[PDB]
């Protein structure tokens, strides 16, 4: 079992959690800036939802920003896996793509997905 | 602290430092003796016999083995293996006692503080952006296809095919000799090799290419030697990698790529095909053919269910996507807690390996 900081605090409560990948570490989001995604960047988004019987549903998206660094994606897709892990695999992962996201993902932000130039610097 | 990441390939060693866009060592994974290794043994190709210990991407000399990878840690990095982790690829479907193997050898001759061995084909796909596809790696030993569901590699859907670049090389100094010239010697083998990479092509549909390039001159190139010489190539240059779709032309029975990653996927559960077809992603140098990114989604499309989506992905750095891929894996803040210790290995013993 691998673990992190913000893998302690993951999927333990309804609600949505978003982190940024900042020089391959995971680094919370501002609660206030949710929704909005610099295209220079990767980010990875985690949605529970719980059940009519009291359990826990949970949907995990690694959006990448069309000028995000191959460091960045990359490094969103392997701490994508490395939660599901720690969730015992219980999360359905889903690729996002800036411009192109599933109709799931952008219905969680009711005042609509919005981007900005510029980004975090490449970790290479 | 910086890993070191070494990918063991049958044509090439990729060493470089984790970090790095790109290896900083690339060199031939070559032993001759008359021991020079790497470029040292190919520019000495007379007094030397010549040895190759990885054979289709599993190391069959291990002495020899042991001698390159010194040349990898000194001469090449300038590093002190006992002072970095140490990142190793291996192939698909590696032995398991060949694994353990090199986990002796790496902390009991080379004293390495801590080391992790990773699969190439899926440093390939999380190096592409993703989590779900299918990794076609094709290099100069092996080819295989590989199909990975969210993170993991699905091991009774692996496919190898015995035939890679080290094949076509041979199969266009055969036809260029039906051709007239007269390359024959392992030096000329690299000449011809420089050949294979800078002038030929996958076309789109061979049948239509063969009377296309006979009804005019502008298939023909031209290709100045080392010594100064100039000669034309024609036809070959879209001959040579068809043997990928139809091995016959070299004599084997095997199926070709296209056939290969359609049975690849059919052994998966009918409710992630979809997520395969949408994702195949090239790798290794012998991917690196002008064409074969449509040359593949149309051969493929005729063998799937319409139903399915076809998507083939070709990175333009695919030729390394394996050794980028530890280069971020072995960077992460998570790797620390991924890695076998040297404590570990002196309570448990090289087995340690497998459950890490
Ligand atoms: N531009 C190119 N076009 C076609 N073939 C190429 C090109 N560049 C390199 N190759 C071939 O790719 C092969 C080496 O690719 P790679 O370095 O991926 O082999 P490996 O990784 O060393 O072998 P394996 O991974 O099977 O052990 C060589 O046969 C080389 O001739
Ligand atoms: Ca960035
Ligand atoms: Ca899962
Ligand atoms: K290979
Ligand atoms: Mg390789």
């Amino acid at each position: 079992v691998v673990e992190h900081p913000e893998f302690l605090k993951a999927g333990k409560e309804p609600g949505l959690q978003i982190w940024r990948v900042e020089k391959f570490d995971l680094v919370p989001v501002p609660p206030n800036l949710y929704g909005d995604f610099f295209t220079g960047d990767a980010y990875v988004i985690l949605k529970t939802v719980q059940l009519r019987n009291g359990n826990l549903q949970y949907d995990l998206h690694y959006w990448l920003g069309n000028e995000c660094s191959q460091d960045e994606s990359g490094a969103a897709a392997i701490f994508t896996v490395q939660l599901d892990d720690y969730l015992n695999g219980r999360a359905v992962q889903h690729r996002e793509v800036q411009g192109f996201e599933s109709s799931t993902f952008s219905g969680y932000f009711k005042s609509g997905l919005k981007y900005k130039k510029g980004g975090v610097a490449s970790g290479f | 602290v910086q890993a070191l990441v070494v990918d063991n390939g049958s044509g090439n060693v990729k060493a470089g430092v984790a970090g790095d866009d790109a290896p900083r060592s690339v060199f031939p994974s070559i032993v001759g003796r008359p021991a020079f290794v790497g470029d040292e043994a190919q520019t000495k190709r007379g007094i030397l016999t010549l040895k190759y210990p990885i054979e289709q991407g599993i190391v069959t000399n291990w002495d020899d083995m042991e001698k390159i990878w010194h040349h990898t840690f000194y001469n090449e990095l300038r590093a002190a293996p006992e002072e970095h982790p140490v990142l190793l690829t291996e192939a698909p479907l590696n032995p398991k006692g060949n694994r353990e193997r090199m986990t002796q050898i790496m902390f009991e001759s080379f004293n390495v503080p801590a080391m992790y061995v990773a699969i190439q084909a899926v440093l390939s796909l999380y190096s592409s952006g993703r989590t779900t596809g299918i990794v076609l790696d094709s290099g100069d030993g092996v080819s295989h296809t590989v199909p990975i569901y969210e993170g993991y590699a699905l091991p009774h859907a692996i496919m190898r095919l015995d035939l890679a670049g080290r094949d076509l090389t041979e199969y266009l100094m055969k036809i260029l000799h039906e051709r007239g010239y007269g390359f024959s010697t392992s030096a000329e083998k690299e000449i011809v090799r420089d050949i294979k990479e800078k002038l030929c092509y996958i076309a789109l549909n061979f049948d239509e290419e063969m009377k296309t390039s006979e009804q005019s001159s502008d298939i023909e190139k031209s290709y100045e030697l080392p010594d100064g010489n100039i000669i034309t190539v024609g036809n070959e240059r879209f001959r040579c990698p068809e043997a990928l779709f139809q091995p016959s032309f070299l004599g084997k029975e095997a199926a070709g790529i296209h056939t290969t990653t359609f049975n690849s996927i059919k052994k998966c559960d009918v409710d992630i095909r979809k997520d395969l077809y949408g994702n195949i992603v090239l790798s290794g140098g012998t991917t690196m053919y002008e064409g074969i990114g449509e040359r593949l989604t149309r051969d493929i499309t005729t063998l799937a269910p319409s139903t399915m989506k076809i998507k083939v992905v070709a990175p333009p750095e695919r030729k390394y996507s394996v050794w980028i891929g530890g280069s971020i894996l072995s960077s992460l803040s998570t790797f620390q807690q991924m890695w076998i210790t040297k404590e570990e290995y002196d309570e448990s013993g090289p087995s340690i390996v497998h459950r890490k």
